[PDB]
């Protein structure tokens, strides 16, 4: 659709005298404002899907600190020290990237 | 991380204003030309391919010898301190493996023993008495607190190594102060040259003056002036020298190149026929191929040292049609010199074409 | 985490670069448009027939004095057919510029129906006007809307004879499809097209009054289609200052400015009364 | 030419431009992100800080396995607190983009429409067309991503 857009912006912008002067400014502008339209209606799509994406590589990281930590409680019997939590907290944290 | 991996929208990039309207191809930005000698008087070629003859150990004391003032305190003073410590070292390692060290010790803890029968260096127990007999070995000081006994001979083998090590290292460093002592007037060149070089008229024929003069109180015996052109040129037959020197005579009423210099000088050399110059015309030195060297020599009569002082000029700096302001004004009673007149110019009316056409037609 | 910032940064620092441009284009701003409220909008039939001269036309549209005019008025009557005639002195510059005020008017304009130009809104003057291109102009889209999007009355009574009325095109009234057209192509019977569009938008709208403009071919059949246009365009007493790089403008030559070089001396008249006053530009070629 | 103008310009940001296009979607739209993206930022350092209090508060205690529920309820409820934070952050940045977008697009079109005669005469157009291009790509899909990232 940028492509479309583009070449009608190039074709009301290359013959531009006759144009201007035969009152026809915002005939050929309405044209390009519909394609605009267009192109921010297939646009929005990209915006979601991205905030998606950064959303959830941002959020699943901590999702998994906390499953991994809510589960020795139940699953193990003695009480967690925090030599054991940081280690595991830095190794997730290179394991991310 | 990553930034434009994705490389999809390429290729119909329109071109800018300077690219289609072609703005930006007027570059005019071409490097200047190449100097042979440059203004500071100071050769700037660059010689590659040569084979590389090594080094030699003699060029760490030819350096030596030729250091600052502020580089010859420091080394003095490092190789003296660093003297002391290694034979410091080695006293308290002989005294160490003597038993020296544990004997010392043992009749100190009841100090009334007082028993230094056998001993290789006496009254030396710790690294500290060891610094302070190697000072006093090296100094030669020799308080004599800390003898030498005729005990242990590894000792008397470090003491004359130390005695000889010492004795180097003075005569060297005692050398080096004597040579810079010696060179105490041979500081820097003060041979003042002109900015701009005139192209006048004098006595009906051109000329090429420029001024020279003198800042260093001290006189110059047996002045020479010698002049060059540098320009490529091309043998009949046909053979390119990329960089040719031609020697231009200088006028003189005798025909020498002695100049005696104590107030300022001007130099001329005059446009004939032979002259590289005699082809040349005020509209023609614009742009041009042209370098005029200029070297001049003598020795300094205080240190007797030879000095040459070299200088070039251009097509830029040459000031066709121009002259010398006189810098000499009679003061009170004496001959004065305003030096601030030096390189100053006056302009004046001088024919536009060349010699070589001023003198076919001559009444103009 | 350290690195980041800076590559960001920097990054940052590259596109807000980019977007600066556009910071830079909103700030400019010239060529207002505004109507200054003339009394009874100076309704549509006063506008609509014959011309004004402009009273001492000094159009200031450069930094130097213009070869158009210098302090040089015209004679442009009612039915005044006008034409050009040189290579640089004389120009359309300022015919075309001054035709609805569009380049740099200065002192004064034309008071039609005792309204001037200049104090008109910009959007019915350029409307109410006409011009000719001396270039062929195409576009994309099929032809049926480019002559008007709203031209209901004349373009549904004549469906082919409208294009056809200044050269019929005998496969368009029946091409492969309706009305279409090829987007930025042919050129060659464009030609007589833009003829054929300038006519029908100037006509449905009943303007008539034009300055043409450096015909570029001449040719035979565009001579035939100059015919039909007179039996249509210049059938009305109103017509253009047609300009050309050869002098054809003296066939029904009125009333324009001998502008060999320099000025403009508006003298050219009847033939006779032409080839006394402007024998030079007439006998240059 | 730099000139030490744009010597500068060069070694410094624009800092105007910058300003002009993070308050072009409004200004409701701006406090929002800021507010949200240093919320998520405390909280995700909060976790952190009672995971520590948990973790150095029973280090010595390993017999008396007591309170035990406290901490787990603490530490659930601030990884949701994040995650929900983490979900907002980022629709706010893409819809501040987006308005940005529109309204810079809008205003340029709407504005070259008013430009005169000379002005088009005496600018090439290859100017103008690489202006829209290249502004356009990189206002609409490049300058959201990139000021999320240095935030
Ligand atoms: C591992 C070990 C670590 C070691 C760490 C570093 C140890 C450093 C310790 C000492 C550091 C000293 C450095 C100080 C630098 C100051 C130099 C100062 O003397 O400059 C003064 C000048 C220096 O001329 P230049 O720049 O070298 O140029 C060379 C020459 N002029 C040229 O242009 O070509 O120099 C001169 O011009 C000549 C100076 C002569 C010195 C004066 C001696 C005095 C004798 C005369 C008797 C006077 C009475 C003195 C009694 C004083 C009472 C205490
Ligand atoms: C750069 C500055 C040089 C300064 C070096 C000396 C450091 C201080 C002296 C010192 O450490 O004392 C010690 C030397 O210990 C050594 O042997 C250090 C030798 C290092 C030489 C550094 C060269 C550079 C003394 O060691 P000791 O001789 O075994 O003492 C005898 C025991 N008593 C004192 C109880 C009798
Ligand atoms: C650069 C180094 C110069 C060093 C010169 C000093 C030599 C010490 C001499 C010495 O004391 O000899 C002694 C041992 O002491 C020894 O052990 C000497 C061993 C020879 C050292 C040579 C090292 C090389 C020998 O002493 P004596 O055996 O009792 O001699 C009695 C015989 N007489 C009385 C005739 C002399
Ligand atoms: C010359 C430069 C000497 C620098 C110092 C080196 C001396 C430190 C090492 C001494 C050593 O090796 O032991 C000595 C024997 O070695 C030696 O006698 C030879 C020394 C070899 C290194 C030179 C014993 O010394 P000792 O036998 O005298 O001590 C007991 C007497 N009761
Ligand atoms: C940064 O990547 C990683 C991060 C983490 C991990 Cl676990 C692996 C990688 C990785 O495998 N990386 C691939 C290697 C790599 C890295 C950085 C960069 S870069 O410097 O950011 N980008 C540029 O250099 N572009 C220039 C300019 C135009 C084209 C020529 C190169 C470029 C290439
Ligand atoms: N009064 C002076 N004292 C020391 N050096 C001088 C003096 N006048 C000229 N010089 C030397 O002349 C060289 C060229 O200087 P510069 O081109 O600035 O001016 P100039 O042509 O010498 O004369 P002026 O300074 O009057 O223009 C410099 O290297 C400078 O050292
Ligand atoms: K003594």
């Amino acid at each position: 659709y940028s492509t479309e857009r583009l070449k009608k912006t190039n074709e009301i912008l290359k013959g531009i005298k006759l144009l201007k002067l035969y009152a026809w400014e915002h005939i050929f502008c309405k044209s390009v404002e519909e394609t605009r339209m267009k192109e921010l209606s297939s646009l929005k799509t990209f915006a979601l899907y991205t905030s998606l994406s950064i959303f959830m590589n941002a959020a699943i990281p901590i999702a998994a600190v906390l499953a991994t930590f809510v589960t020795h409680a139940y699953a193990s019997g003695n009480n967690l020290k925090p030599a054991e939590a940081f280690a595991s907290l830095s190794l997730f944290h290179i394991l991310v990237t | 991380m990553l930034a434009r991996k994705s490389i999809i929208p390429e290729e119909y990039v329109l071109a800018r204003i300077a690219a289609e309207n072609l703005r930006k191809p007027r570059i005019r930005d071409r490097l200047p030309k190449a100097r042979f000698i440059a203004k500071s008087g100071a050769c700037n070629l660059a010689h590659k391919n040569i084979r590389e003859q090594g080094r030699f150990l003699q060029d760490i004391f030819t350096t030596l010898v030729d250091l600052k003032w502020r580089h010859t305190l420091v080394i003095f003073t490092m190789s003296f301190l660093c003297s002391w410590l290694l034979f410091a070292i080695m006293w308290w390692l002989v005294a160490f493996a003597h038993g020296d060290i544990y004997a010392y010790m043992e009749k100190g803890i009841t100090e009334k023993s007082g028993l230094e029968s056998a001993v290789c260096v006496t009254n030396v127990r710790s690294f500290t008495s060891a610094f302070l007999f190697s000072i006093e070995v090296q100094v030669t000081i020799g308080f004599g607190g800390r003898m030498m006994t005729e005990e242990c001979p590894l000792a008397i083998t470090v003491l004359i190594l130390q005695n000889i090590v010492g004795l180097i290292i003075n005569a060297v460093m005692l050398g080096c102060i004597f040579m810079k002592t010696a060179q105490a007037h041979r500081r820097a060149e003060t041979l003042i040259f002109s900015r701009h070089a005139v192209i006048a008229v004098r006595n009906g024929k051109l000329c090429f003056m420029f001024r020279v003069g003198d800042l260093r109180k001290s006189m110059i015996i047996s002045a020479s002036v010698r002049i060059q052109v540098v320009k490529k040129t091309t043998t009949p037959e046909g053979e390119v020298v990329p960089i040719h020197q031609q020697d231009i005579p200088v006028d003189n009423p005798i025909e020498s190149n002695n100049i005696f210099l104590v107030a300022p000088l001007i130099i001329c050399h005059v446009i004939d026929k032979r002259s590289p110059l005699y082809d040349i015309s005020a509209t023609d030195l614009v742009n041009q191929d042209l370098e005029v060297i200029v070297i001049l020599e003598g020795v300094v009569e205080t240190t007797g040292i030879t000095t040459q002082a070299r200088t070039s000029y251009i097509a830029e700096e040459i000031q066709w049609g121009h002259r010398f302001v006189s810098i000499v004004t009679e003061e009170e009673g004496v001959y004065s010199v305003d030096y601030s007149k030096f390189g100053n110019t006056v302009r004046v009316a001088a024919p536009r074409c060349s010699a070589r056409e001023l003198d076919e037609k001559p009444s103009i | 985490y350290l690195n980041w910032v800076v590559r960001n940064l920097a990054d940052l620092e590259v596109q807000m670069g980019a977007v600066k441009k556009v910071n830079s284009f909103l700030t400019m701003e010239s060529e207002n448009y505004e109507g200054t409220m003339d009394p009874s909008q100076v309704p549509e039939h006063w506008p609509q027939e014959g011309e004004i001269k402009i009273h001492d036309l000094c159009v200031r549209y450069e930094n130097n004095l213009k070869p158009v005019l210098k302090h040089v008025k015209a004679y442009i009557k009612p039915g005044q057919k006008v034409g050009i005639c040189g290579r640089t002195g004389s120009g359309k510059s300022s015919l075309s510029l001054a035709f609805f005020r569009m380049v740099d008017i200065f002192d004064g304009k034309i008071v039609i129906d005792g309204i001037d130009i200049s104090k008109l809104p910009l959007h019915t003057l350029r409307s109410r006007l006409s011009i000719i291109l001396q270039d062929p102009i195409l576009f994309s889209g099929s032809i049926r809307f480019n002559l008007d999007p709203e031209c209901k009355c004349t373009d549904d009574r004549l469906w082919e004879a409208l294009e056809i009325a200044q050269l019929k095109n005998m496969v368009k009234s029946l091409p492969g499809g309706l009305d279409a057209t090829v987007t930025e192509g042919g050129e060659n019977f464009s030609v007589g097209q833009r003829q054929l569009f300038c006519l029908a938008r100037a006509f449905v709208r009943k303007s008539s009054i034009l300055i043409m403009d450096e015909a570029t071919a001449s040719i035979d059949m565009a001579t035939e289609n100059i015919l039909q246009k007179v039996v249509m365009t210049a059938f009305a007493d109103r017509t253009v200052v047609t300009i050309a790089h050869r002098v054809h403008t003296i066939l029904t030559a009125d009333l324009v400015i001998v502008m060999k070089r320099g000025n403009i001396l508006e003298y050219d008249t009847p033939e006779s009364l032409l080839a006394q006053e402007d024998g030079v530009f007439a006998s240059f070629v | 030419d730099n000139m030490s103008t744009v010597m500068r310009l060069r070694t410094k940001m624009p800092w105007k431009t910058c300003w002009w296009y993070l308050t072009s979607g409004g200004f409701f739209l701006l406090f929002l992100m800021i507010f949200s993206k240093l919320l998520k930022h405390s909280v995700i350092v909060a976790i952190d800080y009672w995971l520590a209090t948990w973790t150095s508060e029973y280090s010595i205690n390993d017999p008396g396995k007591a309170d035990q529920t406290f901490y787990v309820a603490g530490f659930s409820i601030l990884c949701g607190a994040g995650i929900f934070l983490c979900l907002v952050t980022s629709l706010t940045v893409e819809w501040m983009g987006l308005t940005a977008a529109k309204n810079l697009h809008h205003n340029l079109l709407n504005k070259i429409i008013l430009g005169p005669i000379r002005f088009f005469d005496t600018t090439p157009l290859g100017l103008i067309l690489n202006r829209f291009s290249a502004d356009t790509n990189i206002i609409d899909q490049h300058i959201p991503p990139t000021l999320e990232s240095l935030t």
